[PDB]
């Protein structure tokens, strides 16, 4: 059956210059991210030098996806991990505007339109983490399993819990490729010692 | 639920435009410089021929694309930057689905076969031609048909996250057919695998890399002063 | 027999033969075509198999760029001249949020070369140096491409005996701007319509 | 042509400051966590612990380089901010520099303190990414090569720490000034210990430019840890995060 438990997902979801304020941001949260994979099934089980690879390659969709779906709330910008917010307008200023709207327009906005929900969005994590083609892995076939896993998980989730929405599981799925293009395009001691 | 009249008599309608558009490419193949160690005119010839055989699949995608439902229906402006960003995705479509798992190469307009080496010695460099490589043979093991082929190069057409899209929410609506058809056809004719669907879809995702690693690719035959032609130059350049 | 092995004549000859930051890539984008003009006439470098040139220029572009440029720029005060024959002054490099690494060029690189009023051949030698450099991952032969640059050390040493006897630190003042380049060089990293309506 | 008495001088003093510096901070090297001996592979736990060794030997050879930078003449002349511009930017390369000094050729490791090998598994096992450490081991291995002397590597070290275009050096004039006293010390050194290689001298001074690589390479190794538990303790931190 569901051998990735979307419970267990949504539960790692729930364990955790204008440009300046994003990568505080960031930083913030790159410290969480081995908490969140932690909390995912069958994450821990794989090699630890894996486990560094597969963070080491998702970590910045990981991070773009959640203040993504966290600014669903607000009208035109993004809602930080510092609690502070990001309006159109000084991301135009600053000179990220145009990513900056990407990411309102393809994700933000999209994710409003349909109300992805927390374990939908955790799921999409989850894929995105179990990226079985970054270089290095030790056994990518095992990434790939769990990949098609959280594949089969999601579906059986969104088929039940709206069934009215039968094309919602294919729809999820779609913001992946605009994830992956945004995520490409955002790519005293001393003084003390020497007196002493 | 099903396919319909309409949806099976859609599909073979792009497996048709398809096809159309192989034998049209085929007929003009004398059209392109001829394939020729340490020689860079010889280099220079293998990019020449490259670079022709790229314009004459260029145009195989236009007219492909101008045979679907609505594309017309749209402004030149939104039609343009929907096959400017697609192009280089319905070439490794196309690359993967003409891939041969056993001499591990490439085979274009019926008789013409390549492999790394021939790819290397035109100057293109590994961190380009091995993911291709390796998109190839996976998408290969997928065994995919006429019919998968067609409906996914018709979902990478209408990517309403194109940059300058205009009416990107039509662009989603037109989108939004195709995968409805794929869907409903994976599971008529792979009843046991619907996992084949999710698989599918998810190639859409490694195509953007796939896209910026051309990307970087082009930005490095620069360096060797081999410029793309005007046509190519247009699309994979500015 | 030193400058016979890599003649200093014919690496001057190569160097002979050839908003703010949006004109500067352009230029950059302009003096790409340079890179393999330059490279092929500086001696032995043709000879290296095609697959080598490539890595080697690939690895170096946008420091021997940086240095050609910085060269170029001697005469400008407080910027550069760029191969399109626009200035960029300091202030314009400030207010565009470039300063910070735009004063590392003009008083690393511009101003040193001033200075010491190093010549073409100096330059070039330089960036001779910077091409060879056996470190680039996929190199059929490093030990074949460090042998080279040796040459150039040894070749540029006895033109900067020759030419200035009265400066016995010059050859190690050349070099010691290498370090700082590297670190420069780090920090800096219709037809369609035709088809349609036809 | 051959040494001045000032330049032998200056040499000793270098010499005799490493040799100090080295043992002053001895007094304390069990002091730091030990290297684990669980037969896990697996175990994150065995993993953070050799990671914090090294962060705590990292600690010592900082305190040491800044022991060693007080006893170069003229740097204790400079402004406060400008000894810690530059000692901020040096420490890497020093501690390759020191890294490759201690290289052992047969057995591929790098030893710090008798019987304190490490190989390029040992790092590994320390969660450290085969883009860091592998260009380090490349690098130690072509610096043994060279077969350097204390005295080189002390000159070596010292050219390194003077580097006028370290970011927020504001008396560069200085800084080259003193430089300039040091490359002078050890091309004269090179060509009296070396008169037949020649070659030594400009392989050296190149050895500066692939410092500055490294260097880049050890930042993106900072970051990289970052996306795991290893935050770098307080020193570090400052030092090399940000
Ligand atoms: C290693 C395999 C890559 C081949 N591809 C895709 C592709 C190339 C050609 Cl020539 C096609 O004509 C039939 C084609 O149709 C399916 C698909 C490829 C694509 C673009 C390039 C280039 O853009 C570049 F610059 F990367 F070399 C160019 F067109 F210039 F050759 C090279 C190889
Ligand atoms: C793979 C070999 C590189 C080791 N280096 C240089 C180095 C390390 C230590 Cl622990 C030294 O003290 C004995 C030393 O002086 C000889 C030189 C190295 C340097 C820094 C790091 C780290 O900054 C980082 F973050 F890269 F891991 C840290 F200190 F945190 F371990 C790691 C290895
Ligand atoms: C989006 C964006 C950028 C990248 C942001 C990244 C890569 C991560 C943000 C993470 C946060 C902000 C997580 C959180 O707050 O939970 C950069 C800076 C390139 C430019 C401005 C737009
Ligand atoms: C220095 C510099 C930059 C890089 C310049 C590079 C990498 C090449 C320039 C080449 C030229 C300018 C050649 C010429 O004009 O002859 C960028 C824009 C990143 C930031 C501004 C400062």
């Amino acid at each position: 059956n569901e051998d990735m438990p979307v419970e267990r997902i949504l539960e790692a979801e729930l364990a955790v210059d204008p440009v300046t304020n994003i990568c505080q941001a960031a930083d913030k949260q790159l410290f969480t991210l081995v908490e969140w994979a932690k909390r995912i099934p069958h994450f821990s089980e794989l090699p630890l030098d894996d486990q560094v690879i597969l963070l080491r390659a998702g970590w910045n969709e990981l991070l773009i996806a959640s203040f993504s779906h966290r600014s669903i709330a607000v009208k035109d910008g993004i809602l930080l991990a510092t609690g502070l917010h990001v309006h159109r307008n000084s991301a135009h200023s600053a000179g990220v505007g145009a990513i900056f709207d990407r990411v309102l327009t393809e994700l933000v906005s999209k994710m409003r339109d349909m109300q992805m929900d927390k374990t939908e969005l955790g799921c999409l994590r989850a894929i995105v983490l179990f990226n079985p083609d970054s270089k290095g892995l030790s056994n990518p076939a095992e990434v790939e399993a769990l990949r098609e896993k959280v594949y089969a998980s999601l579906e059986a989730y969104c088929k039940h819990k709206y069934p009215e929405q039968p094309g919602r599981f294919a729809k999820l799925l779609l913001r992946l490729p605009a994830l992956r293009s945004i995520g490409l395009k955002c790519l005293t001691f001393l003084m003390e010692m020497l007196e002493a | 639920p099903q396919l319909s009249p309409e949806q099976l008599g859609m599909i073979e309608k792009l497996v048709a435009a398809q096809q159309q558009c192989n034998r049209r490419s085929f007929s003009d193949r004398l059209r392109v410089t001829p394939w020729p160690p340490q020689s860079r005119e010889a280099r220079q010839q293998r990019f020449a021929h490259f670079t022709e055989l790229a314009i004459v699949s260029v145009q195989e995608i236009v007219d492909f694309a101008k045979q679907l439902p609505g594309f017309l229906q749209l402004s030149r402006e939104d039609q343009i930057a929907l096959l400017k960003t697609s192009a280089i995705e319905v070439m490794l479509l196309e690359t993967s689905r003409r891939y041969n798992p056993g001499s591990e190469s490439i085979t274009f307009l019926k008789d013409f076969s390549y492999n790394r080496e021939d790819f290397a010695k035109a100057g293109l460099q590994v961190e380009f031609i091995n993911p291709i490589f390796e998109f190839s043979r996976a998408m290969n093991e997928l065994q995919l048909n006429d019919a998968e082929f067609a409906l996914l190069i018709a979902i990478s057409i209408f990517s309403a996250d194109r940059p300058n899209v205009q009416d990107q929410l039509q662009v989603e609506r037109l989108q939004h057919t195709y995968v409805e058809a794929l869907h409903a056809y994976v599971s008529i004719n792979h009843p046991h695998d619907p996992l084949m669907f999710p698989r599918m879809l998810m190639k859409l995702v490694s195509l953007r890399t796939l896209s910026s690693v051309h990307s970087e690719q082009v930005f490095a035959l620069r360096l060797q002063d081999k410029k793309l032609p005007p046509l190519l130059s247009e699309i994979w350049d500015v």
